[PDB]
């Protein structure tokens, strides 16, 4: 049913852009709000920036760690979520999951795979 | 910003015995409606996070009974009646209700004797 | 490294 799954992320170098992308599959994902939550090698898991759906205008809020660098989008047509990071750099290197709220008071009810990036030679 | 400070960083015990986690907001954690956007996730050895209960205290479709959280305010704590040993991993508390959302450091839930 | 290469709120 509900299907997320991520793909862009990779080996970059220190600064510099990267496109993160996640499709939908199972759910009129113009309805839901979206994530890019960030868990890098180390530890903790780390809301990045959040996109709400149409009810809400599609609102966005980022943490400040990606203020102004990262920027999130949505392809409602095509059913995708994208990232893009710019000038990135070493806390940056780090699985960066997929996620969807659920239709009560929850932010993840469904997380994707998770896509690597390493940041840092 | 609001941090959550959730205890202990690691929690061994025997499968079959009750399990609690503690998370310590910083400041209340109410959103602007009448919620508290408190979740928690169970993410297993090298494989995505789980939603466990969303609200202070509603349990995730698919989520077994053991599991269970609550106490509103600034003090919250999930609660696992009996430990599986597939509920082994790494437990985190979320709070969304106040931007910049933030999760907790998480708490290892490895088996003790 | 390779080719051409309180506060709190
Ligand atoms: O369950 C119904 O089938 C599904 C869709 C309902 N619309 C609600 C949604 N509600 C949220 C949402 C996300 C965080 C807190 C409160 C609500 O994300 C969504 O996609």
């Amino acid at each position: 049913e509900v299907k997320l799954v991520e793909s862009g992320g990779g080996l970059v170098q220190p600064g510099g852009s990267l496109r993160l992308s996640c499709a939908t599959s199972g759910f009129s994902f113009t309805d839901y709000y979206m994530a890019w939550v960030r868990q890098p090698p180390g530890k903790a898991l780390e809301w990045l920036a959040f996109i709400r759906n149409k009810a809400n205008g599609y609102t966005t809020d980022y943490s400040a760690s990606v203020k102004g660098r990262f920027t999130i989008s949505r392809d409602n047509s095509q059913s995708i979520l994208y990232l893009q990071m710019n000038t990135l750099r070493a806390e940056d290197s780090a699985t960066y999951y997929c996620a969807r709220g659920d239709y009560y008071g929850a932010w993840f009810a469904y997380w994707g795979q998770g896509t690597l990036v390493t940041v840092s030679a | 910003q609001v941090l959550m400070t959730q205890t202990p960083l690691s929690l061994p015990v025997s499968l079959g015995d009750q399990a609690s986690i503690s998370c310590r907001s910083s400041q209340s954690i109410v959103h602007s409606n009448g919620n508290t956007y408190l979740e928690w996730y169970l993410q297993k050895p090298g494989q995505s996070p789980k939603l466990l209960i969303y609200k202070v205290s509603n349990r995730f479709s698919g989520v077994p009974d053991r599991f269970s959280g609550s106490g509103s305010g600034t003090d919250f704590t999930l609660k696992i009646s009996r430990v599986e040993a597939e509920d082994l991993g790494v437990y985190y508390c979320f709070q969304g209700s106040h931007v910049p959302y933030t999760f907790g450091g998480g708490t290892k839930l490895e088996i003790k004797r | 490294s390779t080719s051409s290469g309180g506060g709190s709120a």
